[PDB]
RNA sequence: AUGUGUGCU
């Protein structure tokens, strides 16, 4: 994986959003979708807003 | 809110403006202090600008928190420019200034609720 | 300290004495009965979970011991005590949204 | 938020018919070249490391923010099924 | 404090400032000198603290100290999933190996 | 590697600078600094102290007059003039007039090399026989001092008029995150000032730089 | 031949070695196709100790029709990282968010920075 | 009314260094930007990889070593290697000793233009026939470089150590003030730098200024 | 592929 590649994979998403689902989902608001952000780390990472959403601490 | 210092008057003492007013500077009574109708932080501090009373707790002269008197959008205002802050914040987060001012409310804290 | 020596942790020592050879695969103990007793240190054996439990020489080498004293320290022990983490200089206050 | 959805929303009578159609104009935009644009000259979607969303980076992007402009127009039935199809393919390559 | 009061240092004006600060929230009493008010803070296991990335000085004492703090058998890297296209199963076309 | 500086500037008051990319840390590093100095440094002017004609008190009124004379000054804070020779250390504006007119900003006379970089700030509106005579203060300060704190008595009874040097209404920077590739990590510089029109946010800036060169020059010369 | 630069005894990888996320650890196969035993996505690491229970096996199980097994023991070390689960005796649990490097980090007047920093609002 | 400069080098390890007087707050406006790239940049020098004699992987032990592999390692971490000139990019120290003796860092094989400054330092303890011959590399890097990443194979069983580059330790500024008996609130500086030794607290500050200076270059030319 | 058990949510 060099630079090339990296580059590439951010030209092939854009505005491509991707599906999030929760431990028990249990009501409409329980999937969102966001626009993905390559980030180093490991774990995902979300918004604060959306956590009493889907209830997610 | 601190302790009275001296005196708690100026519902409509016409002295009190020039008078109680250097009493703070001399010692009597603090800040932000219930004197009654003001304090002498709405006498001694009177910003111009919205902006500009902001630019001045940036040097430690006035607190975020401390009850002083502003300018927005053209009428005397009696609060903190926290508040005012919180209001511009609003402001230009949208864009639109003038509904900006009108949904907040500039009298009380900000809570869950609010 | 109790926690680690009932939990057969860590390697105490059997009988009163100096240490003989601190390695870290032994511990020769001199016992005055003219006995020098054999004991292993034990580096890598995986645990049931997935974690390592490791046994780590805690005297040096020519020291004198005593009967029930540590001679090693178990996965979870330091100089003889529970270790189960780290002592860090914690500030509890807000920060951004981290 | 995305590019002035309020104004999208609102020029169709449900939500769901502005998926429909953001989405077929996509498929028809990619399918049959990437040319077929309404909004190609300067008002047009870019991207960041060079300008190279003037091609086909998202097919998506282009459809909401051209029906932001009143140069196409949905509706039930509009064209013949089959004809359609065809002459979409021939005025394109 | 008192390497610092020795070293040829002293009441940072910063610390100053939260001190200042700290009297109208009611944490040290009005009228001794900054190192007793310092002293009194540093009573209640709160003390001064500079941001880092300004230099500006926290307005306000917080309670800092060493507690313990153990890592938990979970981590990341043991649940970690991330494929998008792979092995199936001959018997279900349900995509899991 | 090498970091780009890119422009969006409005008019003479307002600009946006995004310098990136930046190594990890670096963001904060560079923008927190300037805005100090920004927000403290630049050499501007403003209104010290005022005195009129039959104002003895700040929180007075003078009738013919319709506005309070906290409220003018107020506007007296509000105004913005620029120095043409570095001579001019402290200059005194002059202003009279009467009648159904209004004051504005141009109406005060122009004393030498004293350029009014803002005109049509309304002064003060006055009625029939509304006599307004009137005299300003400006010095060359270096940022915001409260009235409380100087009070230059110019003339007798003059008030103090807490100064508005900074030429900049106020400046504020954030650390986004760009990516290069191999490291998400890095740190992206964007910066957005806010002046008076005395001096555009560039002009503001580049005084910011040298001003820290200058102090990073200090440290040469040991003893 | 590359993926062999590890394989050392005649169907046993090297100990000491470093296998990665469908590196081979085993060489074998049936009826010739490879069905091998290579390192799953997940992660392997520096293997540590090879036991290997042959048919000549003084005295052990095995499993029916099995011949003999090959286990291997794949050490690694693992640092906190972003996403680790962190608590304390008290009680407090929580998941680590950002590792802000040494100098944006609260310190006391004292040159010494804070190590942990706990949300007063959980207490 | 110009900043003078002042040094307290106490030695080779610490440092103080201070500059009086800074009209505004601008005391904390350099305090702070220093303290960052002090801790942030700067070339350090530390153990990259190490090979041992019969060794393999890093999770071993040695006959006649009380600490295992891995507790020896984590020694040479808090190891200073300071060289001479920017040419030292890559020198391999070696080591072999046996018999019953606390193996001190001061027990290396002496190079060319290269001295550790930390002799006292505990690597192994040895037994009662206990030996050890070990080529411990030490390279030139920047900033905190996880072992996991670079994976600098020395030999074929040398096993990559994390890599410390950073040779201030601890930094910490105080504002003080006086001087000049016109203006009272003035700002007076006073930079504590601490060292592992591989550079004095001086050549560092140098060093940081410079990073400071040429990041401040880079607001030059927009688009 | 089902059951038992524990762990986390
Ligand atoms: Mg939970």
């Amino acid at each position: 994986i060099k630079d090339e590649v990296w580059d590439a994979l951010e030209e092939v998403i854009h505005g491509k959003v991707v599906l999030l689902n929760r431990a028990p989902t249990l009501h409409r608001l329980g999937i969102q979708a966001f626009q993905p952000v390559l980030v180093e780390g490991q774990s995902i990472q979300l918004h604060p807003l959306v956590c009493e959403a889907f209830n997610a601490d | 809110k601190e302790k009275k210092g001296a005196g708690l008057e100026f519902a409509t003492p016409e002295e009190a403006l020039a008078a109680h007013e250097r009493g703070e500077v001399a010692l009597n009574a603090p800040i932000k202090v219930a004197g009654r109708e003001t304090s002498v932080g709405r006498l001694k501090y009177v910003f111009a600008n919205p902006d500009e009373a902001l630019l001045a707790v940036a040097h430690g002269i006035v607190d975020l928190q401390d009850v002083v008197t502003v300018r927005y959008m053209g009428k005397r205002l009696e609060t903190s420019p926290g508040r005012i802050l919180f209001a511009r914040i609003v402001a230009e987060a949208v864009e639109d200034e003038k509904v900006a001012w009108e949904l907040i409310q500039l009298d009380v804290p900000q809570e869950k609720n609010s | 300290e109790r926690v680690v020596r009932d939990s057969l942790a860590a390697l105490y020592a059997e009988e009163d004495g100096e240490v003989a050879k601190v390695d870290g695969n032994r511990i020769v103990v001199r016992y005055e009965d003219g006995r020098l007793v054999e004991y292993p240190l034990r580096r890598f054996y995986r645990s049931n979970q997935g974690t390592a439990l490791d046994q780590r020489p805690r005297v040096v080498v020519g020291q004198r011991v005593r009967k029930g004293d540590l001679l090693a320290d178990g996965p979870a022990s330091e100089n003889g005590f529970l270790a189960l983490g780290q002592n860090v200089l914690v500030a509890i206050m807000p920060f951004d949204g981290y | 938020a995305e590019p002035g959805i309020d104004k999208l929303f609102g020029m169709v009578d449900s939500k769901y018919r502005l998926t429909v159609v953001v989405a077929k104009r996509a498929q028809q935009l990619l399918r049959h070249g990437f040319k077929n644009t309404v909004l190609e000259p300067e008002e047009r979607p870019k991207m960041q490391t060079l300008e190279g969303l003037f091609d086909d980076p998202n097919a998506v992007t282009w459809a909401m923010k051209e029906l932001l402009t009143g140069r196409l127009v949905f509706g039930e039935n509009l064209v013949p099924e089959d004809r359609l199809q065809k002459e979409m393919e021939r005025l394109y390559p | 404090f008192g390497k610092r009061k020795g070293e040829g240092f002293g009441v940072d004006k910063r610390e100053v400032e939260v001190l200042r600060r700290a009297e109208k929230l009611g944490l040290v009493t009005p009228g001794k000198t900054p190192e007793e008010q310092l002293k009194e803070l540093f009573l209640q296991g709160k003390v001064v603290l500079y941001d880092g990335r300004t230099g500006e000085p926290i307005e306000g004492p917080i309670v800092v100290g060493q507690m313990f703090i153990m890592k938990l058998y979970h981590m990341v890297e043991d649940k970690m999933h991330a494929r998008s296209t792979g092995p199936y199963s001959l018997i279900t076309q349900q995509p899991l190996g | 590697k090498a970091p780009v500086f890119t422009v969006r500037t409005q008019g003479r008051e307002y600009g946006e600078f995004v310098l990136e990319p930046l190594e990890r840390g670096f963001g904060v590093t560079l923008g927190n600094p300037l805005r100090r100095i920004l927000l403290s440094s630049i050499p501007g002017t403003a209104v010290t102290s005022v005195y009129i004609e039959d104002v003895l008190h700040e929180f007075s009124t003078i009738p013919g007059v319709k506005e309070d004379v906290v409220e003018i000054i107020l506007n007296l804070k509000e105004l913005v003039v620029r120095f043409l020779n570095p001579s001019l250390q402290t200059v005194t504006l002059l202003l009279k007039a009467e009648g159904p007119k209004e004051v504005k900003a141009r109406d005060f006379l122009p004393v030498a090399d004293v350029e009014i970089m803002n005109p049509d700030l309304h002064i003060a509106t006055l009625e029939e026989g509304g006599r307004l005579n009137m005299e300003v203060r400006v010095d060359r300060g270096v940022g915001y001092v409260p009235a409380e704190k100087h009070g230059i008595k110019d003339r007798i009874n003059a008030i103090p008029v807490d100064a508005v040097f900074s030429p900049v209404r106020r400046v504020a920077f954030q650390v986004e995150d760009t990516r290069l590739g191999q490291r998400t990590d890095l740190d992206k510089l964007t910066l957005r000032i806010w002046t008076d029109g005395s001096v555009t946010p560039l002009e503001a800036l580049n005084q910011a730089v040298e001003i820290l060169r200058e102090h990073l020059t200090y440290f040469s010369n040991p003893q | 031949e590359a993926a062999l630069r590890d394989l050392d005894e005649e169907g046993v990888v090297r100990i000491g070695a470093e296998v990665k996320p469908g590196d081979i650890l085993v060489g074998r196969t049936s009826f010739v196709k490879d069905t091998s035993l290579r390192v799953p996505p997940g992660e392997g690491g520096i293997v540590v100790r090879t036991v290997r229970l042959r048919r000549g096996d003084p005295g052990v199980e095995l499993k029916p029709g099995v011949r003999e097994v090959v286990r291997v023991y794949v050490a690694q070390k693992r640092k906190l990282q972003v996403g680790d689960k962190l608590a304390n005796r008290h009680g407090n649990k929580g998941v680590v968010a950002k590792i802000l490097p040494v100098e944006d980090m609260p310190h006391l007047p004292d040159g010494t920075p804070v190590d942990v920093i706990l949300n007063p609002l959980g207490v």
